[PDB]
């Protein structure tokens, strides 16, 4: 449907998909990383209904299925519904087909190499797609957000990376890789709701309160001063409706649960936070490296899209950072929506064109090849 | 009188022969054409249906477009060819299916009024806004603007 | 050998488009499946011959 062999491009994480075509500028479709399943036995006869649902289909039949995640943490775990959401992006509502397009992939620098591996394998034989790629998520946000050096600190549904780049090149040593995201936070609302009486245990809860959260929340820039306010007066309470009328009303737990990202305690986690990360990300390189870092603090991935955290995470680190130097975040309208977009960029350049796996290098190799030729 | 070409055309003349031997009961024989409108649905029934009488008293309407009260054979045959479409069935959706994609050689899931006109005029045949809407209707029974596959087969259903 | 070699891409070619129109095939099957169940939900109601005893006796 293409003039070209442009490569398809699919932000693939532990949230949801985000897929289209390189050489866009957006998505042509996004889909929860869900295959869904009936959790009740059918009653009435030649009514269709599937054994498993995918993508937005299993989030909107979601009423009677479990849903599950085949990413966790950034890792596919479950490669055969990774198979039913790629054939969904690709065949459904792209409806493109990969075996006449390179795909680029995306995923951390740490990111177990199963991940890829396993990326490059469906890609390859199920798809028979003419060539891969795995990127790198930092790579892809410093493309989409015009830099070269900076920290880049991806705090989304997975895992926080937040590795610091100079002049196009990793500083590994310095990778302040932390245990800690937006699927956690997801975890703290449902049970600081649950507190306030409205119980949130099963999926269908669980993906109310993921909406919730995008809506209601966020960490501010001030954390004492703002309970001190919002456990006092009802004036910072928000409402927000559930599909069957019910009203929520969330008050201090409206940034007590996003406010984990800075206080991980919060949910029993042993850390500095995502701020202290930052920095560190920045201390641990060189200091002819150091300067440059503090100047472009760059922010990517979920979560960054909660009020006052692009002023806070400036906040933190200028606070940890020495006197007369000045430090900057940025925190473009692109955040989160930076790897797809650097997808895009990347899997256009020119020069990029020696980074692509074949269908011939693949066959010799096997999937492995992932390890040889991508980073 | 032009719609008795899909009252025979599509239909058989042997068809008719035996709608003559259904139909033999109330014309005891030798006579032309003594058949009332009220048993009309006698005469529809032992052609072997499950009608309701509320279209019986249509068909009685849908004919009589004459003011005759006594049925035309164009018409009356058509009303089967709209309903009992016993006839030499028109198409194929093989047939059909290529006259789609080919109007819509786009394939955009439905022949528009575009391909409509377009085909329409490489007819030769003066089309106006008012026979592509013609055509899109009877297709696009919907009435989405648009005729789709299924709409372009019932279209093009029983036709010449 | 030229034609011994053209033979074996070739037969690889048709067995290739043979399998490509088969998944056409299969997904005409599947898609008009799904859509069996569609026009269902509008036609089955009507597949049913009605109101024969309620009067003739």
């Amino acid at each position: 449907d293409e003039d070209e062999t442009t490569a398809l491009v699919c932000d693939n994480g532990s949230g949801l998909v985000k897929a289209g075509f390189a050489g866009d500028d957006a998505p042509r479709a996004v889909f929860p990383s869900i295959v869904g399943r009936p959790r009740h036995q059918g009653v009435m006869v030649g009514m269709g209904q599937k054994d498993s649902y995918v993508g937005d289909e299993a989030q909107s039949k979601r009423g009677i299925l479990t849903l599950k995640y085949p990413i966790e943490h950034g890792i596919i775990t479950n490669w055969d519904d990774m198979e039913k959401i790629w054939h969904h992006t690709f065949y459904n509502e792209l409806r493109v087909a990969p075996e006449e397009h390179p795909t680029l992939l995306t995923e951390a620098p740490l990111n177990p190499k199963a991940n890829r591996e396993k990326m490059t394998q469906i890609m390859f034989e199920t798809f028979n797609v003419p060539a891969m790629y795995v990127a790198i998520q930092a790579v892809l946000s410093l493309y989409a957000s015009g830099r070269t050096t900076g920290i880049v600190l991806d705090s989304g549904d997975g895992v926080t990376h937040n590795v610091p780049i100079y002049e196009g090149y990793a500083l590994p040593h310095a990778i302040m890789r932390l245990d800690l995201a937006g699927r956690d936070l997801t975890d703290y609302l449902m049970k600081i709701l649950t507190e306030r009486g409205y119980s949130f245990v099963t999926t269908a809860e669980r993906e109310i309160v993921r909406d919730i959260k995008e809506k209601l929340c966020y960490v501010a820039l001030d954390f004492e001063n703002e309970m001190a306010t919002a456990a006092s007066s009802s004036s910072l309470e928000k409402s927000y409706e559930l599909p069957d009328g019910q009203v929520i009303t969330i008050g201090n737990e409206r940034f007590r649960c996003p406010e984990t990202l800075f206080q991980p305690s919060f949910i029993g986690m042993e850390s500095a936070g995502i701020h202290e990360t930052t920095y560190n990300s920045i201390m641990k390189c060189d200091i002819d490296i150091r300067k440059d870092l503090y100047a472009n603090n760059v922010m990517s991935g979920g979560t960054t899209m909660y009020p006052g955290i692009a002023d806070r995470m400036q906040k933190e680190i200028t606070a940890l950072a020495p006197s007369t130097m000045k430090i900057k975040i940025i925190a473009p309208p692109e955040r989160k929506y930076s790897v797809w977009i650097g997808g895009s960029i990347l899997a256009s350049l020119s020069t990029f064109q020696q980074m692509w796996i074949t269908k011939q290098e693949y066959d010799e190799a096997g999937p492995s090849i992932v390890h040889r030729k991508c980073f | 009188d032009d719609i008795y070409k899909a009252a025979v055309e599509q239909l058989t003349e042997e068809q008719k022969n035996e709608f003559k031997a259904a139909f033999d009961i109330f014309v005891l024989g030798a006579e032309d054409g003594c058949i009332s409108t009220k048993e009309l649905g006698k005469v529809m029934r032992m052609l072997g249906q499950n009608p309701t009488p509320e279209e019986l008293q249509e068909m009685i309407d849908e004919v009589d477009e004459d003011g005759s009260g006594t049925v035309d054979f164009d018409e009356f045959l058509v009303m089967m060819v709209r309903c009992m479409k016993d006839d030499s069935k028109g198409k194929s959706e093989e047939e059909l299916s290529d006259l789609f994609r080919m109007f819509d050689k786009n394939a955009d899931g439905y022949i528009d009024l575009d391909e409509l006109k377009i085909m329409l005029q490489a007819t030769g045949e003066t089309i106006t806004e008012d026979d592509i809407e013609e055509l899109m209707k009877d297709g696009d029974k919907n009435n989405d603007g648009r005729i789709d596959y299924d709409e372009f087969l019932e279209f093009m259903k029983g036709v010449e | 050998r030229q034609l011994h070699a053209r033979v074996d891409k070739v037969d690889e070619e048709r067995y290739d488009i043979e399998a490509k129109v088969t998944k056409n095939i299969t997904e005409i099957a599947d898609l008009t499946q799904k859509i069996f169940d569609l026009r269902g939900k509008f036609k089955r109601p009507t597949l049913r011959r009605v109101r024969i005893s309620a009067d003739a006796m």
